[PDB]
DNA sequence: TTGACTCAACATCCAAAGCTACAA
DNA sequence: ATTGTAGCTTGGATGTTGAGTCA
């Protein structure tokens, strides 16, 4: 086949990681620069009189619309002059920060290469003098925009190799690569439009055109060969004031069922770890902009609704097929699909839809004493289904269950256990209100030596070769009044 | 827990080159086996490095 | 140019308190 | 020596991946 083994699987994961954070904190810093005053004087200068009125219309009562009209003809004219101003734009030298490939990654380390270094003094300075490539271009044209008070973000496509991509040759189709490469561009420009509310989406370089996207983007790349080196999965917007924001919704118009799939935060691991990177590079407080914004997303996920083929709903954060729903889950009730597919390659034929929300699981007792609940008095079960020598277990919802409240320890502080001796523990619940859980190698060697009343504590269960499981006696569960008592025990356990 | 020189590289190559970053990362995730986990459970911590100087 | 099939080779989730033979 | 332990050959159902074929 043409499948790489689960390490690199792994290794792909983590360099993914690594190297979004890295593509992020350069957007960051390059946003820093941007705001450098020393430029912001000298491209103010770019900027006629005429052409900053046009950037901060009258507002019009009326009718705002004619004032967003007369923002976008300043928007205009800012990129006819850029193109005046820049002259010499550069080729990227390999690549530049458009998607590589994990082969390319790979024999990147084999071969070392000079490089320039790009000081922010250099940056400046070729700014100024309109010398570079595409990106330093359009980050230049931002600075210009701030430099006459329009609160215009620098957004950046960030391009880390694609996790998804498993396969091991992972060659490229050499015909028109750098044409293909560059027909979207990686870096633009968004300005604020106060009248209409909206973020205007600007590229003065590459497509060289403004657009307020509604549904559609001109920059979101189409075409197989365009997204082998440009997979549109982090946009992200670095503003005035250091704000950054994830702002691929705007761009994807399948945020939720096709790029969902290819981003890290398509498992809640990946979801908490992109919170914690963005956080970390959001230097500012929430404002109203941010509110209407989100209110742009929030109708924007509204209206992506269904996606058009089985595929895209595989894993899909929203809906699931009849046919994906598990055996140990069911229909809430009262509830119906939310929709239908029209399933290609067969006439008529169709698949029910569901939402999500309105899907129940549903575990056994038993699943149900691991998660430390039992069942609540005269519950009925809502499904029935087999196992193995078969066996017609019952499964309950969550609101037949009850949660499992353990007999409380005696004044001596003894346990009462099972009839194995131990004390069952899969939940915090399923410790008694008056006492500790204490997990260590040698807690039941302390408790013992103390010879106080303990009770040894079932933490889970290890499955092993043979044919048999074993419980795990992660430690001990006594009362809470001793527990510094059997910490020194067990903090002293080589003098015993 | 890392030297100086390296740091001194990322930042520099994080904040003007970050078309060398392929090679580089190589490098250094190849010498500090113990930064996976660090990235995993501690990325701000890596940012706010880069962040300073 | 599209996606729904199938194929096969792994990967990943989840159950949930031994048994025999034999050396000492 | 009438107990202590090495060894038994996780698995079985379900999902993921890329290649390929078809309409």
């Amino acid at each position: 086949r043409n499948v790489c083994s689960n390490e690199e699987r792994k290794r792909r994961k983590y360099f993914h990681m690594l190297y979004l954070v890295c593509l992020m904190v350069h957007g960051f810093i390059r946003n820093e620069w941007i705001n450098s005053k020393r430029l912001s004087r000298k491209l103010s200068n770019l900027v006629p009189e005429k052409v900053f009125e046009l950037l901060h219309p009258q507002k019009d009562e009326e009718l705002p619309l004619r004032s967003t009209r007369k923002l976008l003809d300043g928007l205009k004219k800012c990129m006819e002059l850029w193109q005046k101003h820049w002259k010499i734009t550069k080729k990227y030298d390999n690549e530049g920060l458009y998607m590589r490939t994990w082969k390319e990654i790979e024999m990147s380390a084999n071969n070392k290469r000079k490089f320039k270094t790009l000081k922010r003094s250099d940056f400046l300075r070729a700014v100024s003098k309109g010398h570079g490539d595409p990106d330093i271009s359009v980050q230049g044209f931002v600075a210009m925009l701030r430099a006459c008070n329009v609160n215009a973000r620098l957004i950046m496509s960030c391009q880390p190799p694609d996790f998804t991509n498993m396969k091991i040759d992972t060659s490229l189709n050499g015909n028109n690569a750098y044409k293909d490469m560059v027909k979207y561009p990686i870096f633009w420009c968004e300005v604020w439009d106060k009248f209409s509310k909206k973020w205007i989406t600007v590229d003065p370089v590459n497509l060289k055109t403004i657009e307020q996207v509604r549904l559609h983007s001109k920059l979101a790349p189409k075409g197989v060969a365009c997204c082998e080196r440009n997979m549109l999965r982090y946009v992200i917007a670095y503003d005035r004031k250091y704000g950054c924001r994830d702002v691929t919704r705007r761009y994807a118009q399948w945020m939720n069922s096709k790029v969902r799939k290819r981003r890290i935060t398509k498992d809640d691991f990946g979801e908490k770890w992109f919170r914690k990177v963005i956080t970390a590079l959001h230097h500012r407080k929430r404002t109203k902009i941010d509110d209407y914004e989100d209110q742009y997303f929030f109708r924007r996920d509204e209206s992506e609704g269904i996606p058009d083929s089985v595929q895209d709903l595989k894993n899909h954060p929203y809906y699931v097929l009849e046919q994906d729903i598990k055996q140990t889950q069911i229909v809430k009730p009262g509830c119906k699909e939310c929709g239908y597919l029209k399933v290609h390659g067969k006439v008529g034929k169709v698949l029910k839809v569901y939402a999500k929300r309105d899907i129940a699981d549903l575990k056994s007792a038993r699943q149900w004493y691991m998660n430390g609940r039992i069942l609540k008095t005269g519950s009925r079960c809502k499904k029935v289904i087999k196992r193995t020598v078969e066996e017609d277990e019952r499964l309950y919802s969550f609101e037949d269950t009850e949660l499992y409240i353990p007999p409380l320890a005696s004044a001596s502080g003894e346990i009462t256990k099972n009839t194995f001796g131990n004390i069952e523990v899969f939940a915090p619940t399923m410790i008694p209100g008056n006492c500790c859980l204490v997990e260590n190698p040698v807690a039941i060697k302390a408790a013992r030596f103390l010879g106080v009343e303990f009770a040894p504590a079932v933490t889970s269960f290890k499955f092993e070769r043979g044919s048999t499981v074993k419980p795990v006696l992660s430690g001990i569960v006594v009362a809470k009044w001793l527990r510094e008592a059997i910490e020194t025990a067990i903090d002293g356990i080589e003098f015993i | 827990g890392l030297t100086v020189e390296d740091l001194l590289s990322l930042r520099q190559v994080v904040s003007g080159n970050p078309e060398a970053l392929a090679p580089l990362l190589e490098n250094i995730s190849a010498r500090y086996p113990q930064l996976r986990e660090h990235i995993m459970a501690n990325p701000e911590v890596f940012v706010s490095m880069l962040l300073e100087a």
